């Protein structure tokens, strides 16, 4: 048996709202040492990679380790059943054929039971340095995104000792926006060696769906090898996006 | 052309 | 004459949301004691039941009896020009009912006019159900409405401790209980099998009230109420499958 | 070079949202007296006429008098990149064949850099001689967008009777008909030389509406068998000004 | 499967 | 019945 009770279920809504619009299934490996999901999108443009820990559920068990098979399509419509502060439970038993979440109404004498069937279902990024490491507002990314994707299709990240500048140009015109260094609306780049790469605003733009999760993003970029787009789980773990670059 | 896949960036 | 002013017409204005999705045309019953309306859904799955008392309205004239048939796309069209602050006014004159919308600074009036028509009524008599359930209205909403996301059909379970609502589909399965503000006055229990699709047209009606009543019984249609203040109720009945 | 600083960076964007959905292109003058825009819609049913004067702006230059031929469309999706609070900078060369929009976060620790190309547009300066007209109604500008809006529900076109105690807004359509009383005294003022009685086409004025940010007041001058002119102050900057033609 | 409310009518 | 603004300039 598997089961992770996590009070603050928000969550679990956030994560599954910031999955489900990238891929539609995913492998979610169920440790003693947590929850870990690492999926491409079906077209193998971009890696997401999430990380709930052990001790960031309020109670945790897992006797064996399971490869869950998800139907992300379903799950993110049962956790939308889900009110913001319910407390949610998983649960499963060892043979993995299907998933149970429960969602206890924080205060109201109102307890939900959804339950959903599993599916038969690892390669990832090494762990690298990076030439530049941006710190930046969650949410001011995700104005850039959306802004600079009116203008065109593709983003060219450059990334300086002063500041980050981010541009696009279609046949409307050009745009550039240069943020500079300054916490939580604080922008703080650590670089080691300037950095100009260009990536598709299409992505970045299903990345940003995960802003909800942390006020803070963190862009981390070295030449000709994919961007890093990290949003910590504070008390949990991360979800963290790779996309390839266009070269 | 441009859009590199991120499976050569696997191991 | 036939003139009915409502201080409150928001009222009208909910009560008009409520309806139009539901059924397209209905009749007016317009007597001494207020407005009766009865009708059915095109497709007879359910039935719309709404009483507006006439010591409800701030003033209520009525020399004879009418039968009012009236379009309620277009009366909701209408009421969408009244602003949430204005006295609504209804007026027929012995096939033209006329609304006034007269606003609070007293220097704006609208006036509506709309032909009226010639419409041609059975009912669900009054039972004892053997379950009956008042519950928030924005409750009974959400859980329909997250309910149809799993399901087309929800069965209802009613026992003395609390209530269950259930659906399954194609992608997985789903239970919202409720315990006992939540209150059932069980004197059988009772398991039923409803249209989530249909239910969801009735939580139209959910401004009209923080509270709503489902009555069962087997076999027999639901009955979802709500308690419109001071006033009367919208009540919508909608045939089980079995 | 021609360069306008404008601090209040929003009103270009309420500017840019009010014409983009009626006019695609139009012809910028820019002089000494600032920016001045006439143009017709496509379907020459209406008129669109705005002046920003250059002591509205917080920094004017003009070397020399431009006639920017601007795409109202591409100019729109630029300005709705800028924040409500940025300080926006139009720039041209004098050549006058690409324009640059620079938007300057207050913080100063972002700043954006937009460009689009300009085209060659001639100022047909061709217009609507000032004059006196017979009713002019100033009335809160959110009022006139619900009155359109709610009429556009009944019928296609209004017909706006106007007094000396009361200006009037009719529509019929198939549904039944409505009609909309305003009597005088934010608030009405009407300044009645003789009664009007007008008819419009509530799909334009509906048009006109997207303006509503920019004032809480709308003043519509009418005059029998003329245009009507709903004007729009941007206040410490000028006017948009729409003018339509009546039905007949 | 769906009954119609005809026939509860009374 | 529409008349365009054509006339007025």
């Amino acid at each position: 048996m598997f089961e992770a009770r996590l009070v603050q279920g928000s969550i679990l809504k956030k994560v599954l709202e910031a999955l489900k619009d990238l891929i539609n299934e995913a492998c979610w490996d169920i440790s003693s040492s947590g929850v870990n999901l690492q999926s491409m999108d079906s077209s193998h443009v971009s890696l997401v990679q999430l990380t709930l820990r052990s001790e960031g559920f309020d109670t945790y068990r897992c006797d064996r380790n399971l490869a869950m098979g998800v139907n992300l399509t379903s799950m993110s419509k049962i956790l939308k059943c889900a009110g913001n502060e319910d407390i949610i439970t998983l649960r499963a038993e060892d043979n993995a054929d299907t998933l149970a979440l429960v969602f206890e109404a924080p205060n109201q004498e109102k307890v939900s039971d959804y339950e959903m069937k599993l599916m038969d279902l690892q390669l990832g990024i090494p762990e690298q340095e990076y030439s530049c490491v941006v710190k930046m507002p969650s949410g001011e990314f995700a104005r850039i995104c959306r802004d600079l994707s009116h203008i065109g299709d593709a983003v060219v990240i450059s990334c300086a000792k002063d500041g980050v500048k981010f541009s696009a140009s279609g046949e409307l015109g050009n745009g550039n926006i240069k943020l500079s260094q300054t916490e939580e609306e604080a922008v703080t780049i650590e670089m080691n060696e300037p950095v100009q790469l260009t990536f598709a605003l299409r992505y970045l733009n299903f990345f940003t769906k995960a802003t909800p999760l942390s006020s803070t993003v963190t862009l981390s970029m070295s030449a000709d090898v994919p961007l890093v787009v990290e949003y910590k789980i504070a008390d949990m773990g991360h979800l963290k996006y790779y996309l390839a670059p266009k070269i | 052309s441009p859009q590199k896949l991120i499976d050569g960036f696997l191991k």
